[PDB]
């Protein structure tokens, strides 16, 4: 049968994984350092991809792109969207952003330009070391802002904050969307057909913003949101794929990424972010991670409908 | 991307293509290594036979 | 004309010296009993070729080369083999009994007991030589003579040769094809000692070349004949700037200069396409964009890694065949306009190109098929700083217990060379990171 | 690379008999030296083990050691009686009587010049010798007692060159008297400091194998002999034979043996035999790897695997050879320790042995030996701490200090290879 490895005991979606694939009775779980795995799910941190795929006789599979942090940092996110011309210069879907190679000196021409306009200028200041809510600094006055970004450690990027976002208008609320994203080893992207809008927990599955928009604004979660969705996660993944594919490589490599949007008032959708290592919803964790076995794992390492939206590229 | 310093011959021809810019220890100290290895061998064996010898001395006595 | 002398030193040395020295009679028409009809140049002569063949009053061509093996049957095998007479006795030089896949056997116990013979018979060529540009070693990292001795021989060699190039051709551990567990050790070990006296070193990762031959010539158990003619494909594609006419790498020195900018790191990835089974019917034959492009692909690559993630610092295509320039800077925007390509900041993003027009050479009965144009691919990236780690990795495992140490301590060595040797190879790894990543 | 063959005392020189009966059969030697085969791959290797004689007669390098003259003389009658080179049976008219001290101390010293002025004379005649391997028993007085001080004495003549051991530990179940525990571990000390490999070979193992799995109810030596030399042609193929690499007796040890005191093999052999079913390589190597294939009588799931080779015999396919030790290895992980990458290796002989169409011998260096000393430590205690039987060895020589030193340097080599069992 087969073998593979857990080394991220923090991984609350491959801690189901594993947990699952044992109770399969066709899988080993070897100790966190034997190397004769079919299987690691990996760390987070220096990851040893240098170190795989040199065993005799093994088809090795990881949970973890390579270079995959170009995507999943915002520092790094905003290099990619402003440089390839896969993506626009500016792209439509992306808030105006700077990364402070260094850009204050054009942030603040900008910046100055909106002063003048005097019809927009909030913005926010965040980087990819935010301690899960710390490190969030939303400002009017920019230069609050980059006063403390020289008074801070590590590097920072200042994007244009939403001033008219959606609202969930039975409470006047302001909410993001978390989509799930699985890339498997032939690339194939699927998209998990339920996700979040951050009612018990602050957490709204789909059928009740569904029925919220049909009922409100007279339009579906597909129509307005989702195909905007499906286009930028597309965009994103088609973006990097030369870079990351293992398609010809001597190993291979799946991964479950985590896409956190908003939406404006006019319904339109924005991409905040890209999560390399997403948690998942309470309810959705035995669906999703049985999913995750059947498309990244037994894909390649069989045994003897779908909750995936295939986008197709 | 330019083509650059082409040299051509009857057996063949060379050239370059950019596309962007940019932007000893002595024999003594060999030696006198090599033999400080042999001398550790040769303490090695020394301790090795002179262990045998202790042995002998045991056989003899028993 | 500036001659280059081939050191063959262990078993992978000699056998794959013997598969080189095979490809080059093929490819300048010299016979097994060394003479050369095309050769009007009977008893000497400038001529290129000459940089690897001396010349004879009978018109014999006898190969620049020394054979050396602390045990014989693999030399013995040269003796009494189809190249016996291309070879004259002095060259082959053996020992009685082997190192025994111990670094410090081959290194301080036995090679020292044979070193001043090989350097005397060494120097009897190098007599022979109006000027030498320097030195072609070959060797294992994991075997006892190929490693111990090897670093022995480069050491003196820069001690008697100090203002002459060496270039290394050595073959990487690889646990599907060797009988030994200790080659980390080995491979450390002669590395650390031997680096500041190789100018240049081309590793073969003996995995790479087994899944190579395993893929595209449809053998399921290669034997050392496949990998070695393989092997002398590539490096017979290296050397022949050398061997011919020609504007690119002619000199030992020009090695160095176009691919290692920096001393330490010296080991350019080599990339060769196209591999093609001669048991193939018929194949449609690759073009020079097909051929470059595959020059990309880590899976025809003499080691098995990324260069995606790392940068380069240096690249030369150099193609055998119908191939004109036009055609390869075609492939080459096409490629770039797809592939992640990146340089050092404080290195030309450019390629230098050579071209022979004379189609590889392949030898008769073998498991390779002829091919129009074939191209090899010599680049200075980073990626293949991998190879360091997963050895270095090796090594730390065995030696955090001491596993096997007491067979190189009871040889005269000590501990203290053992991680001496292995902190010489964390500072070429985060060498390599410096260069490498941001 | 030549061989030089030394059996000592009864189960010793009936071991090597039968080892050398089946080697000149497998290299096509006829009773007489004669050869009489059908292949050049009989012969390309045939120097390390026989010296070529006059009319090319061949001879093997092989000494014969006795205190007494009854099993050489039984040797010089048998099968391949007269095959060995008459100056090299060397024998005293007294005899051991069992005893350690006898051998070693009183009765062998009285004769291991002799032995290794043979023994000299065999390797002044060697190109390149690359070492000794030694067939004894350690219950017995001879071998025991008089082989260990040979491999002493041969180890200050000869420093710097391989000795191995294929050596027999008692067992209660076949027994020929009750200080075996006593004479098996003082000969064990010696071979902790003085043999690169020792092969142990348990007769317990041995009979449990020819009365569970072969179904001989009423075993004889002849029958744990049998699987005995099957054990020790396997061992040696890759030597003996021109297809395989090329290492000698060091190049092996170097790779199998990570401490130098823990060299104490488990050699395997799979199928048993006293059949016509063309065995499947997937049956060899399972039965290779199962402990009721195993010639020492320990689980080697109670332990872990330092190093692995095996050695295949036969025509088969090396593809799914080599798929099948990889299922075996990558399934049951757990017991190779993780410090040693790829301690498993495996090579295959296209000549097989005779009766057997195909056959695995398979040399495991596992932790798990321990069970085998501690079970002769304990016997050992069990008597030695009511003095028993001591006085037969005092009458010759010995203090208690010796039998204490004996108890307490096994002790240790148990102790180290519990240490060598919790690494991680
Ligand atoms: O040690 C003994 C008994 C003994 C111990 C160990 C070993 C051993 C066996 C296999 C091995 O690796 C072999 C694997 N490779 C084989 C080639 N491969 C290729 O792919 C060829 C390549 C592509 C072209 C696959 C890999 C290493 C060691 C062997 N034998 N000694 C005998 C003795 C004992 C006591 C007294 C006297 C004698
Ligand atoms: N490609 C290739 N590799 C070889 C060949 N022979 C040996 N090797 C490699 O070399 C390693 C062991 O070193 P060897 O070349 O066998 O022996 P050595 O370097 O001469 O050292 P000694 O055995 O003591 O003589 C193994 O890991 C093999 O992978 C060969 O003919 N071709
Ligand atoms: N495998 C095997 N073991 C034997 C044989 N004969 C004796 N033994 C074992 O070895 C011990 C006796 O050793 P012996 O051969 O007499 O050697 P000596 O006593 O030194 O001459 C006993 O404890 C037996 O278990 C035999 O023919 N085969
Ligand atoms: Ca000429
Ligand atoms: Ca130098
Ligand atoms: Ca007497
Ligand atoms: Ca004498
Ligand atoms: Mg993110
Ligand atoms: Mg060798
Ligand atoms: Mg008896």
């Amino acid at each position: 049968m087969y073998t593979f490895v857990v080394r991220d005991e923090n991984s609350s979606v491959y801690a189901e994984v594993s947990r699952l694939l044992l109770a399969t009775g066709q899988w080993k779980r070897l100790r966190k350092d034997n190397p004769r795995f079919n299987l690691m799910l990996g760390e987070r941190n220096r990851l040893p991809f240098g170190r795989l795929g040199h065993e005799p006789g093994l088809v090795q599979l990881v949970n973890y792109y390579r270079g995959a942090d170009k995507l999943c940092r915002k520092a790094s996110l905003v290099k990619l969207i402003k440089t390839s011309p896969e993506l626009s210069e500016s792209c439509t879907w992306f808030p105006e952003s700077y990364v402070i190679t260094d850009e204050r000196e054009v942030f603040l021409a900008a910046y100055n330009r909106r002063r003048e306009g005097r019809e927009g200028n909030v913005w926010i200041a965040k980087s990819s070391a935010g301690a899960k809510g710390e490190g969030i600094l939303i400002s009017s006055e920019a230069s609050e802002l980059l006063d403390f970004i020289d008074e801070q450690g590590q590097v920072h990027v200042i994007q244009k904050y939403l001033e008219k976002p959606l609202l969930l208008e039975p409470g006047h609320r302001k909410f993001d969307i978390r989509s799930w994203v699985l890339v498997d080893h032939l690339y194939n992207i699927y998209l998990y057909r339920e996700g979040v809008l951050r009612e018990e927990g602050n957490e709204m599955f789909f059928e009740e913003f569904n029925q919220y928009l049909m009922d409100a604004l007279n339009t579906t979660l597909e129509n307005s949101i989702l195909l905007q969705i499906k286009h930028i996660i597309r965009s994103c993944l088609m973006c990097i794929e030369p870079a990351i594919s293992t398609k010809h490589l001597h190993y291979q490599s799946f991964q479950l990424f985590g896409f956190d949007f908003m939406v404006d008032e006019e319904l339109k959708v924005w991409l905040i972010e890209v999560n390399g290592a997403p948690a998942c919803a309470q309810k959705l964790y035995a669906e999703l991670c049985q999913g995750i076995v059947d498309v990244a794992i037994s894909s390649v390492f069989p045994l003897a409908t779908s909750i995936f939206i295939k986008l197709h590229h | 991307m330019e083509v650059i310093e082409l040299n051509k011959c009857t057996s063949g021809q060379s050239f370059e293509v950019i596309l962007k810019p940019p932007s000893d220890p002595s024999l003594e100290e060999i030696q006198k290594k090599l033999e400080a290895a042999e001398e550790r061998r040769k303490y090695q064996e020394a301790e090795l036979l002179k262990h045998l010898a202790e042995k002998r001395e045991h056989e003899r006595e028993v | 004309m500036r001659e280059c002398i081939s050191i063959h030193v262990g078993q992978a040395g000699v056998q794959i010296g013997n598969a080189c020295w095979e490809l080059y009679c093929l490819e300048h028409g010299i016979q097994p009993d060394g003479q050369m009809p095309s050769d009007k140049t009977i008893g000497g002569g400038d001529d290129s070729f000459n940089t690897f063949f001396s010349e004879t009053g009978a018109g014999k061509h006898v190969p620049r080369a020394v054979f050396v093996d602390l045990e014989p049957t693999v030399i013995d095998e040269v003796r009494t083999g189809t190249y016996r007479q291309l070879f004259h006795p002095e060259q082959l030089i053996t020992g009685k009994e082997d190192a025994a896949n111990n670094y410090a056997r081959g290194h301080y116990t036995i090679g020292k007991e044979i070193i001043d013979l090989v350097l005397d018979r060494i120097r009897k060529l190098a007599d022979q030589c109006t000027g030498l540009q320097g030195f072609l070693v070959f060797h294992s990292f994991g075997g006892g003579t190929g490693s111990g001795f090897t670093s022995l021989l480069m050491e003196r060699l820069s001690v008697d040769y100090g203002k002459k190039s060496k270039l290394e051709f050595s073959i990487y551990p690889a646990p599907q094809v060797s009988t030994a567990v200790v080659e980390p050790y080995n491979s450390i070990l002669t590395t650390h000692t031997t680096l500041e006296h190789s100018d240049c070193a081309f590793m073969v990762d003996n995995e790479a070349i087994y899944d190579i031959c395993r893929r595209n010539l449809d053998i399921e158990r290669p034997t050392y004949t496949n990998l070695n003619r393989l092997i002398s494909q590539i490096v017979s594609s290296i050397t022949a700037s050398l061997r011919f006419d020609g504007a690119l790498n002619v000199d030992l020195t020009e090695f160095q200069t176009n691919l290692v900018p920096y001393p330490r790191i010296h080991f350019p990835l080599a990339t060769y396409a196209p591999v093609i089974s001669a048991e193939k019917a018929y194949h449609e034959q690759l073009s020079v964009a097909e051929i470059t492009n595959a020059c990309f692909e880590p899976a025809n690559q003499m080691v098995k890694c990324d260069p995606r993630h790392g940068k380069y610092m240096a690249c030369c295509l150099l193609y055998r065949g119908d191939v004109v320039p036009k055609d390869v800077n075609a492939a080459i925007a096409t490629i770039k306009t797809k592939r992640s390509i990146q340089f050092v900041d404080w290195c030309p993003t450019g390629f230098k190109v050579g071209i022979n027009y004379q189609p590889p050479t392949v030898v008769p009965g073998g498991d390779l098929a002829k091919v129009q144009r074939a191209v090899c691919m010599l680049s200075n990236t980073t990626a293949i700083a991998e190879a360091w780690a997963r050895l270095d990795h090796k090594f730390d495992l065995m030696y955090a217990k001491r596993a096997f140490v007491h067979w190189y301590v009871g040889e005269g060595m000590e501990e203290g060379e053992f991680s001496e040797a292995r902190e010489d190879m964390a500072a070429l790894e985060k060498d390599y990171e410096e260069v490498g990543v941001d | 690379r030549e061989i030089v063959h030394i059996q000592a005392g009864q189960c010793g020189n009936q071991i090597g008999a039968k080892f050398w009966e089946v080697i000149s059969d497998e290299h096509g030697i006829d009773p007489t030296g004669s050869y009489h085969g059908d292949s050049d791959l009989q012969l390309e290797r045939i120097n390390v083990y026989y010296n070529e004689a006059t009319g090319n007669k061949y001879v093997p390098r092989a000494i014969l050691v006795d205190l007494e003259p009854g099993t050489m003389d039984s040797v010089r009658s048998g099968p391949f009686g007269q095959i060995f080179r008459p100056d090299n049976f060397v024998f005293g008219q007294s005899g051991a009587g069992n005893n350690w001290a006898k051998g070693h101390y009183t009765e062998g010293a009285e004769l291991v010049d002799s032995v290794l002025d043979v023994v000299r004379k065999e390797s002044e005649s060697c190109d390149c010798l690359q070492g000794f391997q030694l067939t004894h028993s350690l219950g017995g007085g001879t071998g025991s007692g008089m082989g260990t001080l040979l491999i002493s004495k041969i180890r200050e003549e000869y420093p710097d060159r391989i000795m191995n051991t294929f050596s027999v530990m008692p067992s209660p179940k076949v027994s020929d008297t009750v200080v075996e525990p006593y004479n098996a571990t003082l000969s064990v000390h010696q071979l902790v400091e003085n043999t690169d490999e020792t092969y142990c070979i348990d007769n317990e193992a041995l009979y449990d194998i020819c009365f569970r799995t072969l179904k001989l109810t009423t075993p004889t030596y002849g029958d744990l002999n049998h699987l005995v030399s099957a054990t020790m042609s396997g061992v040696t193929t890759c030597l003996r034979f021109p297809g395989q690499l090329n290492a000698d007796l060091r190049k092996l040890a170097v790779n199998m043996v990570p401490f130098p005191r823990l060299h104490f093999f488990m050699p395997g052999f799979a199928p048993l035999t006293s059949q016509y079913r063309a065995l499947t390589v997937p049956e060899l190597t399972q039965q290779m790897f199962d402990s009721k294939n195993m010639m020492a009588a320990c689980d080697p799931r109670h332990g872990r695997y330092l190093t692995v080779a095996a050695i295949f015999r036969g025509r088969m396919s090396m593809k799914e050879v080599d798929e099948q030790m990889l299922n075996v290895q990558n399934k049951n992980s757990s017991y190779f320790v993780e410090w040693i990458p790829n301690n498993v290796k495996t090579a295959v002989c296209d000549i097989p042995p005779r009766g057997l169409k195909m056959s695995a011998t398979f040399i495991g260096n596992s932790t798990a030996i321990q069970e085998l000393f501690k079970r002769i430590s304990e016997q050992f205690t069990a008597m030695f701490r009511r003095k028993a039987f001591l006085h037969w060895y005092t009458g010759e020589g010995m203090d208690e200090m010796e039998f204490t030193e004996a108890e307490s340097n096994m002790n240790d080599l148990v102790s180290e290879y519990q240490q060598y069992q919790d690494a991680t």
